[PDB]
RNA sequence: GGAUAGUGGCCUACCAUGGUUUCAACGGGUAACGGGGAAUAAGGGUUCGAUUCCGGAGAGGGAGCCUGAGAAACGGCUACCA
RNA sequence: AGGGGAUCGAAGAUGAUCAGAUACCGUCGUAGUCUUAACCAUAAACUAUGCCGACUAGGGAUCGGGUGGUGUUUUUCUUAUGACCCACUCGGCACCUUACGAGAAAUCAAAGUCUUUGGGUUCUGGGGGGAGUAUGGUCGCAAGGCUGAAACUUAAAGGAAUUG
């Protein structure tokens, strides 16, 4: 079945960014989802975005911006060290001057960046870029 | 020889082994 | 999609999946069983020393029209029979009957090399001098 | 259970004296020992009448070392339980898990309670048997989801 | 399907013929009437009058007064305490 | 879309309003509404069936709704609800069923295929019903106690 | 159709759509104020009913279930709700 | 209870029928002493590690033992086998 | 094993061709072909495409279901049907065009969303032979099935298309 909600919500955007779309509908939302959309919003990467209420589930409606290229989730949400984050940063974002591994720390849910900055780290959960 | 007939040939050559096996115990 | 398990504790899954096929590969397989010890003339050894039995002239293969001048070694390790090839031109006359001979790999992973057909292995010293010295005269055989 | 000393010898606390002289007869004075390591006698242990030479509150092994908590497997031995510990070890090869698993046998003291499913903590102690180095000190969900089994509002 | 039920009437009469003279086939006996069982319970169809019968037998065996024999003699018991769990011997009685 | 034992891809449901209140239209109060659910429990009839008649003779469209609890629930609270979940005493009367016909004539081999896809059926249910302790844990089911409880 | 307003649009597109596939799902059956031709008692009836509804104080068959939407009889007449 | 320096089926008497396992027990092979490490090298790994350090074991093969704090010693004994 | 016994028909009996023909063709013709219980568990059991999910592109049709039509005839005067016409929807066998993606292509609307490499999962393959052979287990009354090597040998075997 449905495992991995923000799986499905990546692979929509994608898809309709590739496809040239404007907007998507995310059709299962789910609260990881949404942090993933805030923090792509917070860095352009995304338009502006509004989430639906329907007591069962919500959706998410995306209004991109074509800037972004590729997201994409690390299904197995990973376990890095402090270490390691650089080896995945070489690993999946193209260039060390932009690209964000998303990853969860005690902190919440965050970039690689501020995760550094903050000297945390967690479960990886995506790469955006 | 077609596979068919290579795996005909060894059937029958497993079968006459089987008889001499039998013979023999 | 890609059709092996991938979640955090699926570690023995793909543990056993990797052994397990890791018995395809020939020199895995080789190497586990100890093929080189068991069945090989050597005894997973590069050289061995041997007794010359008689001498052969093999004929090549297809499109090579000439005689392999090889020699049959008893080896003395172990007592298996194997022919061997002798390089260069005037070499088979240099080898005597019934003398030491080493011999070494045929430089193709123990496998029939070129055109000489069933032929494993190299002479590289007869008679504890070397084949190579004796072909250019640096050396006289002990004739012992 | 009600064994009191059924065995061939008698079954008495090494060196814990009852005057019979003495014209009180308030039952027999009852050695007990808290156990440290902030865990709390049961009032099993000292109201009670077993013996248990191996009981870490009313006999003699004590308790030091390893604390490790783990879950019942097996009760059906005599005085002493098959305790199964679950674990991931991680295998660095995938940077995966396999979830693994060990029996530890210890050693339960008449004063406690315990049935298949539960959850206990057990310490590490001397050598009791050829495999028991443990005896229980608390056990947690005893009747967790035992408490009820009738239903009528 | 019956030949299941065969052998193990076969094995029921073994039993109380090596019964008569006790354990020293009654053991193996046992251990082949166990996977006779297993694999009766795999398939749909299990639990024969003949299983409870060699077991009602092995535990007579087991119970009468009696050296490889010892370990024989113990780990009959053993099995046929392990297959006395069964209610059947009620049936049997 | 999924199906359990089939090939099948239906969407094919209920699809329940948005609104979390009672209808603006619904004149009856919930203490008639509840009454009602329990004398036509007391009557005999399963959960379902009290749903699907209190939806159509009259305006409850879904009673959770409008009292604030579920049908299940409410006879739980009163002491009507059955010692078997009713989903799974109706598959076991499936089973029961189709056991019958099977006895009855022994060739048909598609009815006995339908069995082992229902007892598989049983088996899940009954397991998670355990794993609530909804039966108690020995609860077990093989050939005759289908009998006993169908009757 | 790169930009449009998935948020807001169009009605007759929405009432267009499968149910359960709509931006937010919402049941398009309904409920009906039916009067049976013998008295002048008013009855709730839904629309899709699956049972045979009857008038509490006479036997009478208010609505004739089939596949789908229910069918009403001849004489009795319906207000939606 | 015996025995040990001592815990302990370490052993004995009696009693209970248990212990482990598809999360691979048990059994078979290892041209396997283990580890610190060596070679190799984008990152991940693969193979090797008898061999300077740390542990373990053995003095032809097994067994038994005196001595002394320390040995089942072996450039110490007693015995069998080769 | 038991009941059938028409046609058809391995084996066979033959009549012809052929250098040979116990092969193709022609006549017959046992076993089987059809059944009732019990086995067998293999097929190019092929879509040579594992299953469950989400997304990505248009086109009609077709089958079943459900919606609406002041729809068309029907006719029982007319409602109500039914059968059709139009529009939509759900699910299914498929089909058509196209690539914007894929592939080594032939082609695919899944074989796409795979170096911008990660939705969950089982099962297989690692050059060709040797060989699905030997051996060992296990199932089977038997035929055989499942499991399943190696020694040795070889520099290709093979896929797709192109020109002859
Ligand atoms: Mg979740
Ligand atoms: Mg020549
Ligand atoms: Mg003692
Ligand atoms: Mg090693
Ligand atoms: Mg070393
Ligand atoms: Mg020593
Ligand atoms: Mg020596
Ligand atoms: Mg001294
Ligand atoms: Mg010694
Ligand atoms: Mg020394
Ligand atoms: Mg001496
Ligand atoms: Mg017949
Ligand atoms: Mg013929
Ligand atoms: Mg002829
Ligand atoms: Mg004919
Ligand atoms: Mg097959
Ligand atoms: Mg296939
Ligand atoms: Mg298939
Ligand atoms: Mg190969
Ligand atoms: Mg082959
Ligand atoms: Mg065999
Ligand atoms: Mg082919
Ligand atoms: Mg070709
Ligand atoms: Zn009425």
């Amino acid at each position: 079945t449905r495992t991995s909600v923000l799986a499905d919500a990546l692979n929509a955007i994608n898809n309709a960014e590739k496809t040239g779309k404007r907007q998507v509908l995310i059709r299962p939302s789910s609260k990881v989802i949404i942090k993933f959309l805030q923090v792509m919003q917070k860095h352009g990467y995304i338009g502006e975005f509004e989430y639906i209420d329907d007591h069962r589930s919500g959706k998410i409606v995306v209004q991109l911006n074509g800037r972004l290229n590729k997201c994409g989730v690390i299904s197995p949400r990973f376990n890095v060290k402090i270490a390691d984050v650089e080896k995945w940063t070489a690993n999946l974002l193209p260039a060390r001057q932009f690209g964000y591994v998303i990853l969860t720390t005690s902190a919440g849910i965050m970039d690689h960046e501020e995760a550094h900055r903050k000297h945390v780290s967690g479960k990886i959960l995506g790469f955006v870029y | 020889m077609r596979a068919k007939w290579r795996k005909k040939r060894t059937r029958r050559l497993k079968r006459k082994r089987r008889k001499v096996r039998a013979r023999s115990k | 999609g890609k059709g092996k398990p991938r979640g955090l504790n699926s570690a023995r899954k793909l543990r056993v999946h990797r052994r397990n096929n890791r018995w395809a590969e020939t020199t895995y397989k080789k190497r586990l069983l100890g093929t080189a010890f068991k069945s090989s003339p050597f005894g997973g050894s590069s050289h061995a020393k041997g007794i010359v039995l008689e001498k052969i002239g093999i004929e090549s293969k297809q499109p090579n029209s000439a005689i392999r001048k090889c020699v049959r070694v008893q080896l003395i390790k172990n007592g298996k029979k194997v022919t061997a090839f002798v390089p260069n031109d005037g070499c088979l006359n240099f080898v005597d009957e019934n003398d030491e001979v080493l011999l070494a790999g045929f430089g193709r992973k123990g496998k029939a090399k070129g055109d000489i057909p069933g032929v494993r292995f190299k002479v590289v010293k007869v008679s504890g001098v070397s084949l190579l010295a004796l072909w250019k005269e640096k050396k006289e055989k002990p004739r012992s | 259970e009600l064994t009191v000393q059924s065995e061939r010898a008698f079954q008495k606390q090494p060196h814990i004296f009852t005057n019979p002289k003495a014209k009180a007869n308030r039952k027999t004075k009852r050695w007990y020992k808290n156990v440290g390591l902030g865990f709390k006698t049961p009032k099993t242990a000292i109201e009670g009448s077993y013996i248990d030479k191996k009981c870490p509150f009313t006999g003699l092994v004590s308790i030091r070392g390893k604390i490790l908590t783990g879950t019942v497997v097996s009760t059906r031995m005599h005085r002493t339980i098959v305790i199964r510990r679950d674990y991931l070890h991680y295998v660095p090869k995938y940077n995966r898990y396999e979830k693994r698993h060990k029996n530890v046998p210890a050693h339960v003291s008449p004063a406690f309670r315990v049935q298949v499913g539960d959850i206990v903590t057990v310490g590490q102690c001397r050598p009791i048997s050829k495999t028991v180095r443990f005896n229980v000190l608390k056990v947690a969900s005893a009747t967790g989801k035992a408490n009820k089994q009738f239903a009528k509002f | 399907k019956e030949k299941l039920l065969d052998e193990m009437q076969d094995v029921y009469n073994k039993i109380s013929q090596a019964e008569n003279s006790d354990w020293l086939t009654i053991s193996n006996e046992f251990d082949l009437i166990s996977r006779l069982l297993v694999r009766a319970q795999q398939q749909n169809w299990g639990t024969p009058n003949i299983f409870i019968k060699v077991v009602a037998q092995v535990e007579d065996a087991v119970n009468n007064t009696q050296k490889a024999v010892a370990r024989a003699y113990n780990t009959t018991k053993q099995r046929v305490k392990k297959v006395s769990r069964e209610n059947e011997d009620s049936m049997a009685k | 879309m999924g199906r359990m034992h089939s090939k099948g891809k239906g969407m094919s449901s209920s699809a329940i309003p948005y609104s979390r209140n009672a209808p603006a239209w619904f004149k009856g109060s919930s203490d008639g509404v509840v009454e009602q659910i329990i004398k036509y429990a007391r009557k005999g009839l399963t959960p379902s069936q009290i749903g699907v008649l209190l939806r159509d003779a009259h305006g409850v469209t879904q009673a959770k709704v409008i009292t604030g609890n579920k049908i299940l629930r409410i006879l739980k609270s009163n002491g009507l609800a059955p010692e078997i979940p009713e989903d799974l005493y109706f598959l076991i009367k499936k089973a029961v069923s189709v056991r019958k016909h099977l006895e009855r004539n022994r060739k048909d081999k598609d009815a006995k295929f339908r069995l082992i896809l229902i007892e598989s059926r049983i088996h899940r249910l009954a397991r998670y019903y355990r794993t609530v302790s909804v039966l108690p844990p020995n609860w077990k089911y093989e050939s005759a106690t289908a009998s006993a409880l169908v009757n | 159709v790169l930009v449009q307003d998935l948020l807001h649009p169009t009605a007759a597109s929405e009432a267009r759509k499968h149910k359960l596939k709509t931006l937010v799902q919402s049941p398009r059956s309904h409920f009906l104020d039916v009067k049976c031709p013998g008295c002048l008692n008013i009855t709730t009836v839904f629309s899709h009913a699956q049972t045979a509804v009857t008038c509490e104080s006479c036997s009478t068959v208010l609505c004739t279930p089939t596949g789908g939407k229910a069918k009403l009889s001849e004489g009795t007449s319906f207000r939606r709700k």
